[PDB]
């Protein structure tokens, strides 16, 4: 399966020249960028790996794709995305966020069911590669 | 006898009727301040009834005044309480028609309560035979008494990170048929929208409990559409259950179910009223609730300019009250919609400080005090066709709902779905590489783009490219530019 | 693909947009069933939309439809559910406007809910771009859904017998100045006007709690001088405690403090919305207690003719859901009443069936499934002087409030409560012998005639002898005689 | 002090020319009368003394003057009233009733307090004429 | 084991001939069929995935036939299930649903135990073909 994480999960996976223009267009409006890795893709891993710090003082985009490819060079199988930080009031929030790698095969997950009380599920989302291999052998 | 010996005899407290402008509600040089509420009413007098006294009128009828003197306003810090029509002018483009502003002090009006501010604001004042139309246009709420408020209990911010969902507007649909499915079947469309691309569906404002699915039934299998959604695509889901009932016990009842059972969301409808409404938003936002307010009734009196309330001024006290999300209008849907207005209205909900701005009917500086910031919900009549118009008018923070512009894909209802996101997410990724994409030409091709390698979309463009709703707006602006 | 070999490709079900009136929610020749609710909307189409295509839309769009066809209707008995319009007629006088009569399954409809109810009838129509005003004018509730609510709580026979108060009209007073009072004084107040001679007062509709007076400073005081003035008199008296408030919890907390202290009477406002209502004519039974409502905000959608929901479906509303009184005009007051629309609403909270009867803007005959009736309140701008109109046009079982009307006497709040009670029985009294008491000769002249021996009454006839609100009225009928 | 229960109160006492006009109007609508007595002016005492059956046969109104002027030289001091009934469906209660005849001196009421919960008082409204004699010699 | 939903579950696996017969009289009686496939066998699993759009207009046997033999070929290893519906008021529901196809080794179930307060346990249907495999992978 896709994971349909991000919010260009339903485009084919982005290019180069694609990710570079979207890192543009944020830091053409201020915004602060980082890159994030994980091999859990459960809905709720809310924190994925940070790759550095944010890269608040950046200007040029083409330091930005030096990162993520510094990165893709670096992390074990599995997601990155590409996240854009806006700090200002009213936001203080990440305003962008979409995936730059995934893996070749995902297997996604399954619906663990217990029986509740009365008719009630109680639900459990179960990802087929973290319950497979620890952290940095999933994929 | 003591009773005549005592009696008042000054100008303003002898018994008697005189008019409100010489009653102290009247005052073109009062001074405004900055804990003032102030209220901007479009007045229409009848024949022969001054305009200033008309203002007063208002004034006077919405804060202390009666028809006549009465001493009992001698036992009280009467000049305090009295509020002050203090500017009237022309409506642009008319002869018989005014905008009147009015302060009222802050102390009049209970802290924290939608239902005594407008009891006082609009309770009796429109009914007034000395006034043949009446309509408020805007309300300056203060920070002062902004701060008493809880606004949203999740708010836009928080919503997108318990969604984990940043970058384009989100996207939802109306179960159709509106009344006769059952839980399994309302369950099963639940799944395939979700499945398909959706992020939420909902009930329709009507779907509360009836013989044709009880409440129970319908949440249960939703929750099981939901997850399965969940456990297929990686991504939090959810579909907004509707909890409005006749009773508070019973709405607290479908709300405490749906927390029970791990709702990320549930609705209200606007009919269930402003005390259910502050209670609900409460109980949201101590539940860990996102909470979704559908408008139902709004246009029996925001439709018409001449009389009612704008829908601006709901916004304001929605906002106030503490929902997370509003319906607020599409510009090209098959609901009332000029830009202008509706602009103006998805300003409201989403800014932290708002400027004077006439021709989006923004009459009145006012900072929100750091409440929570609303998501307005552009709904009705609306398909992935216009995906370009959509993003232009209403920006990135609105949830876009597609009821029949995805249950009616020929295809099937996951068809319907995969083409509303794709179309969402190619005209997001367009423009932030800076395409023209509100141009006529530039928009609409970049849809065909990406239908070139989504079926879906290919027919949900072919399907409804001819659909529009071109009709004469009723609640239109007054200043241009 | 499955898909396209499974594409639907009827006529009815293919995918597509086909007018509202094709798709089952016209029908010239429907046959009304006993058990359907019925509505009758005044309808304006936009220049071009076809009358009865817009009466369909509105049918259509309050029941199961929306903007293009569903193969989910397929899933339902469809056909069952669908809403009919059934009857278009112009509404004379008048090019392109039109009354249409609309009829909805029993099925619909959550029992007791009038949120529910509600949420069909007027959640959405009113904003369709193409019909540029639309006005809800009547519904016919059937006795299978009216069994459903409670009705009201006491009704008039009941609270009379609490009152032990037959053969006049009741009489009231809302407290003056509108804000501001301490609750010592507001007690101050209500002891004198009951002592007087009045039945009720009541607090004004934005009191409810303020830093200028809480809430229970004015309910403890109040209840001094309730049971003062009872001692005083002999008389069963009270005063209506204003529980509105923001949260359902706090309206509870008023409700059970009045109940606490043996309070008569507790009232409301309209403001606080329908569900907040429901919750508290079901206490209201529950705990014996009298359930006042004040109608505030009422006129931002019932003033005008072309575009609203008429009163007299309000009153239909909230006597379903069970007020005791609510606010019902006065015809003469300072508030709008044209007389026809008046005795219409009167009728409708008091009778136990109604026939058709189209120059009161009755349009449905409707037997009221012996729910108690609603106590009709007459209220604002009025004065004992006028009397005989009062009790021509409102009739026996009413509620006389006169705040203005007494606070404003010049020899104090015991002698404008006198004066008025003075008026009140001389009046009817008169009428009983078999006086012309509504001619301008008589009616007049039997006040004068109870002024020769009640000084207050003299008083107050001079006082407001030039006073009447004489103005064109917005909310007419239709139809003559 | 004047007891003002009765619809009339606030009017000088009716004259049996009065009395006998109300009574018409009552008969003509159909309704049902009956003449009851107290010597408790208690604001909650709901039942009054029954002066015979309700007169639902009769059509003079005299023969119901009648009844009423046998219950006056009979009765001791005290309060009579006149009600008329109406047993139609939506009412089946009084519409009307007013004080006939009431004792020359009415000393009235006090109020009793007692100290309840917090600020709350309990209230008792008590008559000087009943808590003095038994019924039958009040007034 | 043998999965048994379906209600001819406890009869041998149906023959083309014998669900043609089936199907021939549900839509003489004017019922909707519709096929559905799963590789999730769990009791609790309501919604199988839909192979098209239900059959409502269709009035020949044999073209319902086609299509579950279109299912066959196209859908992964696993079940499909053919259902009848009847949208008439009061049933507005499914009316026969039976299996017409299973996979030739089904593993079935174990019943997980949670210890759950004093003697009461919590249970959990655990399919094995599940909790081994995604979906399209499981048989
Ligand atoms: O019932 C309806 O018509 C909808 O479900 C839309 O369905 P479609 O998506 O099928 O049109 C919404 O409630 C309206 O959009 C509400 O209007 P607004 O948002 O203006 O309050
Ligand atoms: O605030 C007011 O003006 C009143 O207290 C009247 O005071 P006065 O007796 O001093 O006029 C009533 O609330 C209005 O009559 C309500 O109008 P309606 O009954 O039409 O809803
Ligand atoms: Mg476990
Ligand atoms: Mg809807
Ligand atoms: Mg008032």
């Amino acid at each position: 399966m896709r994971l349909t994480q991000g919010c260009f999960s339903f485009l084919p996976d982005l290019t180069d020249q694609q990710i570079e223009k979207q890192v543009a267009c944020a830091m053409s409006r201020g915004l602060a960028m980082n890159v994030e890795w994980t091999d859990d893709p459960h809905p709720r891993n809310n924190y994925w790996e940070l790759w550095g710090l944010p890269l608040f003082d950046i200007k040029d985009p083409a330091t930005v794709m030096f990162e993520l490819n510094e990165a893709r060079k670096s992390c074990a199988a599995g997601y990155i995305r590409m996240n854009a930080f806006d700090a200002s009031y009213g936001t203080e929030s990440c305003v962008m966020s979409f995936i730059t790698n995934r893996p070749a095969n995902e297997p996604g997950f399954y619906l663990d069911r217990t029986e509740g009380v009365g008719r009630q599920i109680v639900y459990s989302i179960k990802s087929y590669s973290v319950q497979a291999n620890p952290e940095g052998s999933r994929y | 006898s003591v009773s005549e010996r005592t009696r008042i005899k000054s100008d303003r407290y002898e018994s008697g009727v005189i008019p409100y402008a010489k009653m102290g509600y009247w005052d073109a040089a009062y001074s405004v301040k900055d804990t003032d509420i102030l209220a901007l009413f479009r007045i229409t007098p009848q024949p022969g009834v001054d305009p200033v006294e008309a203002a007063a009128a208002v004034a006077g009828e919405s804060s202390t005044a009666t028809w006549t003197v009465v001493w009992t306003d001698l036992l009280t810090a009467c000049e305090r309480y009295r509020a002050k029509a203090y500017r009237v002018d022309p409506v642009p483009n008319s002869t018989d028609v005014y905008f009147a502003f009015i302060a009222y002090e802050c102390d009049l009006f209970e802290e924290a309560s939608l239902s005594n501010l407008t009891a006082s604001i609009i309770g009796n004042v429109f009914g007034f035979k000395a006034i043949s139309a009446l309509r408020l246009e805007d309300m300056r709420i203060p920070h002062s008494y902004l701060k008493t408020f809880q606004g949203p209990a999740t708010g836009i911010i928080v919503e997108r990170e318990r969604l984990n969902k940043y970058g384009t507007p989100l996207l939802g649909a109306t179960v159709k048929p509106k009344l006769g499915l059952s839980g399994k079947n309302y369950g099963r469309v639940v799944y395939e929208g979700l499945k398909g691309g959706l992020d939420f569906l909902k009930d329709d404002e009507n779907i509360n409990s009836q013989p044709f699915m009880r409440w129970r039934e319908r949440f249960l299998n939703c929750l099981e559409g939901i997850n399965r959604a969940a456990a297929a695509t990686g991504e939090v889901k959810g579909s907004y259950l509707n909890i409005t009932a006749a009773t508070m016990e019973e709405v607290y009842k479908r709300a405490e179910y749906a927390k029970a059972i791990g709702s990320v969301v549930v609705m209200i409808d606007l009919v269930m009223g402003y005390t259910a409404i502050q209670s609900i938003a409460y109980w949201a936002r101590e539940n860990d609730m996102l909470l979704h307010l559908h408008r139902a009734g709004n246009s029996t009196y925001a439709r018409q300019k001449n009389h009612g309330i704008n829908f601006r001024v709901i916004c304001k006290w929605m906002r106030m009250s503490g929902v997370d999300h509003i319906h607020a209008g599409t510009v090209v849907g098959k609901l009332e919609g000029d830009p202008l207005m509706i602009k103006g209205f998805y300003d409201i909900l989403r800014l932290t400080e708002l400027e004077v701005n006439l021709p989006f009917g923004i009459f009145f500086e006012m900072d929100w005090a750091s409440l929570r910031r609303c998501m307005p919900v552009a709904s009705g009549g609306i398909h992935c066709g216009q995906m370009h118009q959509l993003i232009h008018y209403l920006g990135d923070d609105v949830v876009l709902q597609f009821g029949g512009g995805t249950i009616g894909h020929p295809d099937g209802i996951q068809a319907g779905a995969t083409a509303n996101r794709v179309a969402l997410e190619a005209m997001v990724l367009a423009r932030n590489e800076g395409a023209d994409y509100f141009n006529n030409q530039v928009g609409p091709q970049i849809l065909r783009d990406a239908a070139k390698t989504c079926g879906p979309l290919q027919t949900a463009l072919d399907l409804w490219k001819d659909i529009s709703f071109n009709y004469t707006s009723t609640d239109t602006a007054d200043f241009a530019e």
